């Protein structure tokens, strides 16, 4: 009974802690790559090329 | 597609010309169509 609730609390605490660590790692990894993607890998396809043959 | 336009004889421009302006071969000329949704 009550011991089982304690086991549930402990397991859930473990899940919360590992998710905390995972989220921190994800943010730390993403932020530099986030900058990389955001600043100067952005492009715009203004045109598309077409042979004069079909026109 | 320009590879089909010019027969084998047209490639002989410059020094390769068979000496017993000439519209030297170029790839099929492209028109650039705007696609960004503006004019």
């Amino acid at each position: 009974m009550t011991d089982a609730l304690e086991q549930s609390v402990l397991a859930l605490e473990g899940t919360v802690s590992v998710l905390k660590d995972s989220v921190e790692s994800l943010k730390c990894a993403n932020e530099p790559s986030t900058n990389l993607a955001s600043t100067m890998l952005q492009t715009k396809r203004v045109f598309r090329l077409v042979p004069e043959y079909d026109v | 597609l320009g590879l089909l336009q010019y027969a084998e004889g047209d490639y002989e421009i410059g020094p390769w010309k068979d000496s017993k302006e000439d519209l030297v071969p170029l790839p099929e000329t492209m028109v650039r169509i705007r696609v960004d949704g503006n004019e």
